[PDB]
């Protein structure tokens, strides 16, 4: 480990990528406590570095961000916040402020970025309506969750209709609520009962939740869907494996007598 | 360390014996590769190569392929190269300006192509990892004083002649439609016309020039009233 | 501003020279014992000379007889001792006494008493050797005092010269490691002289003879009077002390200028250099002080600070006259005085005491002392840069070859003293024993007079230094004796030195007087002075003129074919003439392949004219050619065009990498350009297609082709017109217009964020190259013409470069700046009248530069447009801004600015701190190697071996055909081939491959060469190395990625380290028919 000065300067001159070492230096002056030696050693970085190492300058970009978080004020935070968008990817800058202000445990404030977020980029992303979607719900707050939800219902395309409302129930299945999260997945399969890999993504989170009678329930709908050989053959091996894995045999002979009767068609 | 075969990231190592030296006291060309993946129309069925040897081009990958096909019995064909910037000089397109690094891209025909030549690969990894000497030796189009002379040579008159009229005839021609759409009178669809002057032929450089960018204080009775108090 | 910096300046300097008071209270506890000792010596009487001799016979001391020795049948008198008058004299008598590194000394006088004095003693050596038996006496009662009371354990006792008066021996003594004063550094010297008014002044004047056999000694005259009369000056200086309340501070700060200049207080006349130290600084200040006006104005005045003092008495020594045309004259005990005659030798003088001052002082010491004051008048008077540490933080003294510019080494066999008669061509005879009592004083005069007569106006000054010169001998010997230089006289050889006349250092003809019907006597020492040599010749115009004509040669100059000549005939038959240094250098700069080059001087610029009067003839056919855009401008801007081209351009010579000089072509300007970059570059290769055809239609003597340019980045369509000019030149024809400004400021503007200084790079490159470079070229040019050497300086240092492989990532123009840096600012040197004295002085300068904290600015002029106040602070600014942006120069290490750019980074640019910290350390290496060892043959060679150590790896390799002919350099190719192919074969590519290799491994590796192939090839000219170094950044292993940009092998499935080898290869693959040889570490 380096610990002088001149040390750390010639170890930067001979390893100008060395981002790890580079965090490690403005690690050794946040111990000594200079923010303006911080603030002018990201400039010095960003000066310093190639510009084809994008990640590289994402990372001095978050490393500077937490340190005006941490230690800066916010109009310093609007500036950098300002110059981060004009420079590098603006909805990028906006997830790496969200999540530094949900480890910094600021709610209103990061709030009220969800809500610039999803004013601004909110009509082709989906990712923020996750991130706010999981911050509301570890805020337990379901209603204005579910009007979210209905948000991105109203200003996304179909498709991404279909992708926030598969996220939700899967983050509801998670943490959120569970038969809030059935009910958006029986009404998905209303609006769309052929689509096998979202009936797949639908067993396997019942199979995760365990809950017996609704497995059966959902496996016996199956049953009495239309489904193909090689799906059908999935989905019967993975209710083996399920019923294996908890033990129960008179379910065993019941599969694999519904499974004989199934294959002697 | 010769069953250091395959990365964690996904990359295969694919090492060559090269042509030894007369002065030397064989030899290791560490290359990798992995397939790409991309929605682009022309980035369909495309290998990434890390660590290309020196100067190697399309005779190269194809002297390589026939050498993979010869060895391992697979029906793959080559169809391109992208990204030869193996220099660093093409990076730039100062030209659109005005109006990737050390690797490359190998182009291929169908997907039965891909992975033939995939599983060529590796198969050539857990050759390495099992017997590292049954290999291929890459070789280069080694350059000699005729490259050299190729590379000290004048310019052919005729050659040069054909490309500057040619480029001069289709400069012209897009520069005169230009021309005639800055300054034929664009009228938007809710009534608006728009404000060129003349000598301007660049609807383009309008939306750059775009993107580029009397207190009488003693007039009133009640200034004059604070003027008043200032004096006191 | 100036008395604020000046005035915390000279603060510093005195808290630095300032000395200590436990240093003080020892030496004074010191001498109050030698007080004790001195009055317990016993006085004793009137002795006889047999008797004396009997005594120093019997007893260990020696008496030291000056030549010549006292006679029995001669002196009719004889011997006394009674209490001497004792003083103390120096700096600490004056309450200036500083620290000095090696040592300094206080002085104290024992004066000799009246009543001893006879009244005739002042003739004919008596009081002289008075003072010899006198000092003896006392060093033998002096040493029974020592032995009493046991101070003989660490004082060592000798004889010595007061200022090195070899007529005049003192006494010195000092301490080894109570009264041990040895942390003082201290040495205490004992001088016998006489009191106040005890001879006649008007029997003692330097025209009043002394010596009889009328020719008087005024030299001996000054001793006798001035050791008379040492202690009026005393009380004198502690009235002007008392009187102005500065004058410490301004006699440390004089004595710390005349010690960094060189010079002292010793005797300059035996061939010595000084005569001006502390003691003469504080009489002529102290005069100073009194007045110095022409109607007896005072000059000085008691309130002044120190800086006052010392721009007052520099502005008087710089002004004013003192050895040709005027004098001095002063009252010590009413007013100075300036006289309008001069008296042919330094002359300030007192006639309350009837002294002249500075006789120690010749007439080159004044002379030297001259320009010296008129430098530092104008450092002084120079209110730009800071001239503090110019002036008085550079000891220039160290190398005789950075302080005079022409060093001449002679041996000189003498033999005896009776064998001078065979062994001299002068005659040393008794007035001249009575003019130059010894025989070194009379040889060097003579080496003087003769060498200044001979040269005439080819040097600005002369010096002649007595190497050898040993001014301390024992108790036990009668004089300094010793047995080395082939002969038993007390210098080892002589070192002629010589300020040169740059502009008249290589006139052919040496011209004399004309001729009228009597033989004039001017006319007469000259043929009296030449002999054979000299002629009558009749001129071109019809002058009828005596002159003695050499001829020029390239290894040798007149100035050393004449000086060997003056001194084998006018001296001696059997001296031995020596430069061998200037006369290597001269060989190691190349010789062109063409006639007459042998016998060409190294001024010669008649290639460069002759390439100008061929481009000029082209000049005006494409000048008068017709084109649709007619032509509005043709600058010549090659390095040939301003005469820092490293081989010289040779007819039909196309190897040389110089051989195409760049020429720019300027077109009217046209509302129509084009608006695109790639279209922009295609229409002025349209116009260059044009302007061939024209010329093969026309002019079908001449030839042509079209090459490329690939020096400015993503700029790839820029084609260059090659001509060949049936005198054998080339020059390629690039075009610049009135739009490429505007094309890459757009560009620069439009590009975004992260690719910006990648353009700014690409800018700066164009700037460089086409549009700055012109500017550069005819400042050159003017000033190259007004300094002659500065093209063989700048040529010998790009040699020095390319041997040491610096050349290919250092650009020539910065060469050139870091070359001219001496001609343009030689302060507080001289300007550079040699090869040798200028490459030395721009490698002194380039190791002691540290260019972390300083940067270079110049002002490229013509010598005495000049950057102003403003303009100069706004460059520093630049710099400050630079450097605040960047601390350590990782990214820029030359901070170079002058009149025609201001930015500071225009030409240092993309320079690998590896290389120039490689630059510095190889200053530094070779300016260690000349302190440590003698300038000479085998250091300069050492100088110029490549390195190839410090370097990972060296590839040696070799051409199929030896390109020195081809190049144009004699240990020639006559006229053109029928193909373009076949100059390409005759070409050499490894700049080209290094340049390539640099390109791809830009990431890993720094790969080096060497660019002249003609000169550095060996001895065939067919040899070429490249040299490789590792970066730390792939010494260290590191993570696998996709864009690492090298050729690499893992460690373990994630890690990975760099693929030597695998390199070499692809190296030895790419110059398989090339490579010869490769060395790994």
């Amino acid at each position: 480990a380096p610990e002088s000065v001149a040390d750390f300067e010639r170890l930067l001159i001979g390893n100008p990528n060395s981002s790890v070492v580079w965090m490690n230096y403005m690690a050794f002056q946040l111990q000594l406590s200079e923010i303006e030696k911080a603030r002018e050693l990201a400039e010095r970085a960003l000066k310093t570095i190639n510009f084809r190492e994008e990640a590289e300058k994402l990372n001095i970009w978050i490393a500077m961000l937490n340190l005006e978080n941490t230690f800066g004020t916010e109009e310093t935070l609007e500036e950098v916040f300002s110059r981060a968008c004009q420079y590098m990817d603006s909805y990028t800058i906006h997830t790496k402020l969200l999540g530094i202000y949900e480890i910094s445990e600021k709610f209103d404030k990061a709030a009220e970025l969800f809500k610039a977020t999803a004013k601004k980029f909110g009509g082709e992303k989906v990712s923020i309506w996750v991130s706010w979607g999981d911050f509301l719900i570890s805020h337990n707050e379901e209603q204005e969750a579910r009007t979210i939800l209905g948000n991105a219902l109203k200003a996304l395309p179909k498709r991404n209709h279909i992708e926030v409302v598969r996220k939700f129930a899967q983050l509801e299945f998670a943490k959120g609520d569970p038969e809030r999260g059935r009910s958006l997945f029986e009404g998905l399969v209303a609006d769309a009962p052929k689509r096998i890999d979202l009936w797949n993504v639908y067993v396997d989170q019942e199979v995760k939740a365990k809950d017996k009678k609704k497995v059966e329930d959902l496996f016996e709908r199956i049953i009495t869907k239309k489904i193909t050989r090689k799906q059908a053959k999935f989905f019967f091996n993975k209710w083996l494996q399920f019923e294996e894995s908890e033990g129960d045999e008179k379910t065993i002979e019941y599969v694999k007598a519904k499974a004989t009767e199934y294959v002697a068609s | 360390i010769e069953d250091i075969s395959a990365m964690k990231n996904g990359f295969i190592v694919v090492p060559f014996k090269l042509p030894d030296h007369k002065a030397l006291p064989a030899s290791l060309h560490f290359m990798f590769a992995k397939r790409h993946q991309s929605s682009n129309s022309n980035e369909s069925d495309c290998l990434f190569l890390v660590n290309l040897p020196l100067l190697s081009n399309i005779e190269h990958m194809k002297k390589f392929v026939g050498q993979l096909c010869g060895k391992y019995d697979t029906v793959s064909h080559v169809e391109e190269l992208l990204y030869n910037d193996e220099f660093g000089l093409h990076e730039v397109d100062l030209s659109a300006l005005t109006s990737p690094r050390n690797t490359a891209l190998l182009k291929f025909v169908d997907a039965a192509s891909i992975n033939n030549c995939w599983n060529a690969l590796k198969k050539y990894s857990n050759l390495h990892a099992k017997h590292p000497n049954e290999l291929f030796e890459w070789t280069y189009t080694t350059p000699s004083f005729t490259t050299f002379v190729n590379f000290y040579k004048p310019l052919d008159i005729d050659y040069l002649k054909e490309d500057i009229h040619t480029h001069m005839a289709i400069f012209e021609q897009r520069e005169a439609q230009a021309q005639e759409d800055v300054q034929s009178s664009i009228v938007d669809e809710d009534g608006f016309t728009l404000v060129v002057g003349k000598n301007t032929k660049s609807l383009n450089s309008i939306r750059k020039k775009i993107l580029n960018k009397k207190a009488k204080k003693d007039f009133y009775r009640f200034q004059v009233r604070e003027r008043k108090k200032q004096e006191i | 501003f100036k008395s604020n910096i000046f005035k915390l300046q000279i603060d510093e300097l005195l808290e630095q020279v300032k000395l200590k008071q436990k240093h003080v209270l020892k030496v004074e506890k010191f001498l109050h014992k030698l007080y004790d000792i001195l009055q317990e010596i016993p006085d004793w009487e009137e002795k006889s000379l047999a008797e004396v001799d009997s005594f120093f016979k019997n007893k260990i001391v020696s008496v030291p007889f000056v030549d010549p020795k006292p006679i029995p049948q001669n002196t009719n008198y004889k011997f006394n001792y009674k209490k001497p008058d004792i003083s103390l004299i120096g700096s600490f008598a004056l309450k200036a006494g500083i620290y000095q590194p090696n040592g300094s000394s206080i002085d104290t006088l024992l004066t000799m008493p009246k009543e001893l004095f006879e009244k005739k003693d002042f003739l004919n050596f008596r009081c002289l050797h008075k003072r010899s038996v006198y000092l003896a006496y006392l060093t033998h009662h002096l040493l029974i005092l020592l032995k009493k009371d046991k101070l003989d354990s660490f004082l060592q006792l000798e004889y010595s010269y007061f200022d090195n008066d070899p007529l005049l021996p003192i006494l010195r003594i000092s301490c080894s490691k109570d009264y041990n004063f040895y942390k003082t550094r201290f040495s205490i010297n004992l001088l016998i002289g006489f009191p106040y008014k005890v001879f006649e002044p008007k029997k003692l004047l330097p025209n009043r003879n002394c010596i009889r056999i009328l020719p008087a000694t005024p030299l001996y005259n000054f001793s006798v009077l001035s050791s008379s009369t040492h202690e009026n000056y005393l009380k004198y200086l502690y009235k002007t002390k008392k009187q102005t309340e500065s004058f410490v501070e301004a006699t440390v700060l004089g004595r710390l200028w005349l010690q960094q200049r060189g010079f002292s207080s010793n005797m300059s006349h035996s061939g010595s250099l000084g005569g001006f130290g502390t003691f003469e600084f504080t009489i002529l200040m102290a005069a100073l002080l009194n007045g110095g006006g022409i109607n007896s104005n005072k000059i000085l005045l008691h309130g002044f600070s120190s800086y006052q003092l010392f721009k007052g008495v520099i502005k008087y020594l710089a002004t004013m006259d003192l050895c040709h045309d005027g004098h001095l004259q002063f009252h010590s005990n009413p007013a100075s005085k300036y006289i309008d005659e001069g008296f042919q030798t330094p002359t300030l003088f007192d006639k309350s005491t009837k002294v002249n001052i500075l006789t120690k002082m010749t007439v080159s010491s004044y002379q030297i002392l001259k320009e010296y004051a008129g430098e530092t008048l104008r450092m002084l008077n120079n209110v730009v840069q800071d001239q503090f540490s110019n002036i008085f933080l550079t000891n220039i003294s160290r190398f005789d070859n950075l302080k005079y510019d022409l060093c001449y080494d002679v041996q000189l066999p003498l033999g005896k003293y009776n064998n001078l008669e065979t062994s001299l061509a002068a005659t040393f005879g008794s007035m001249e024993r009575v003019k130059f009592i010894t025989l070194e004083n009379f040889l060097a005069h003579k080496i003087t007079n003769v060498a200044r007569y001979a040269l005439g106006d080819r040097i600005k000054y002369i010096q002649i230094e007595m190497v050898g010169q040993k001014s301390d001998f024992p108790i036990t010997k009668r004089k300094v004796y010793s047995n080395t230089g082939g002969n038993h006289f007390n210098f080892d050889f002589v070192r002629v030195k010589l300020i040169v006349n740059p502009s008249e250092c290589d006139k052919l003809v040496t011209k004399g007087p004309a001729h009228s019907e009597t033989m004039s006597t001017e006319a007469a020492v000259f043929k009296n002075f030449w002999g054979i040599k000299s002629s009558l010749r009749r001129f071109k115009d019809g002058s009828i003129t005596h002159c003695c004509v050499w001829s020029t040669s390239s290894s040798e100059p007149i100035i050393s074919s004449i000086v060997n000549f003056a001194l084998q005939k006018h001296v001696s038959k059997k001296a031995q003439i020596s430069n061998e240094t200037i006369k290597k250098f001269h060989n190691f700069l190349p010789l062109p392949n063409l006639p007459s080059s042998a016998k060409t001087s190294v001024l010669n610029l008649s290639s460069f004219f002759n390439l100008k009067k061929s481009f000029d003839d082209l000049y005006k056919i494409i000048f008068q050619m017709k084109l649709p855009l007619s032509v509005k401008s043709i600058l010549p801007v090659g390095s040939a065009f301003r005469y820092t081209s490293l081989c010289q351009p040779v007819p039909f010579a196309y190897s040389d990498p110089d051989f195409f000089q760049d020429v720019i072509l300027e077109f009217e300007t046209s509302p129509k350009w084009p608006d695109e970059i790639t279209s922009l570059e295609k229409a002025k290769t349209a116009f260059l297609l044009k302007i061939q055809e024209e010329l093969s239609a026309n002019s079908s003597t001449y030839r042509s082709f079209f090459s490329r340019d690939e020096s400015i980045p993503y700029n790839l369509e820029i084609v260059t017109l090659n001509i060949l000019t049936p005198e054998g030149y080339g020059f390629k024809f690039r075009v610049l217009t009135e739009r490429d400004e505007i094309l890459y400021l757009r560009a620069i503007a439009n590009a975004r964020n992260e690719l910006k200084p990648e353009l700014e790079a690409t800018f700066l490159k164009f700037t460089a190259k086409y549009l700055a470079s012109v500017r550069h070229t005819r400042t050159l040019e003017n000033i190259s013409h007004s300094y002659q050497f500065y093209s063989p300086v700048v040529r010998l240092f790009k040699r020095w470069l390319d041997t040491h492989l610096l050349l290919g990532h250092i650009t020539d123009e910065l060469a050139e700046l870091i070359a001219i840096k001496p001609f343009v600012d030689p302060a507080p040197y001289f300007i550079p009248g040699s090869l040798e004295n200028g490459f030395l002085k721009v490698l002194k300068f380039i190791s002691q530069w540290n260019w972390k904290d300083d940067p270079l600015i110049l002002d490229l002029v013509k010598p005495e447009e000049r950057l102003t106040l403003a303009q100069y602070k706004g460059i520093q600014m630049n710099f400050t801004n630079l450097r605040n942006s960047d601390p350590n120069g990782t990214h820029l290490q030359f901070f170079v600015a002058s009149k025609n750019d201001p930015s500071g980074i225009l030409y240092s640019s993309g320079i690998p701190l590896p290389i120039a910290t490689r630059l510095t350390a190889l200053a530094k290496v070779a300016v260690n190697l000349l302190q440590t060892h003698g300038l000479n043959q085998q250091t300069i060679n050492l100088l110029f071996t490549p390195g190839l150590k410090d370097y990972d790896f060296v590839v040696d390799l070799r051409t199929p055909i030896g390109l020195k002919s081809s190049c144009g350099i004699l240990s020639a190719p006559s006229n053109f081939p029928e193909n373009l192919n076949d100059l390409s074969e005759k070409m050499d590519p490894t700049y080209q491959l290094v340049k390539y290799l640099n390109l791809k491994y830009k990431n890993s590796l720094i790969l080096s060469s060497r660019k002249y192939i003609g000169v550095n090839g060996g001895e065939k000219g067919d040899k070429n190395v490249i040299t490789g170094l590792i970066k730390p950044l792939f010494k260290g292993a590191h993570k696998f990625r996709v864009n690492l940009d090298c050729n690499v092998k893992p460690v373990d499935d994630e890690n990975v380290i760099l693929n030597k080898e695998a390199i070499f290869h692809e190296i030895a693959a790419f110059g398989n028919d090339m490579v010869i040889n490769f060395e790994t570490d």
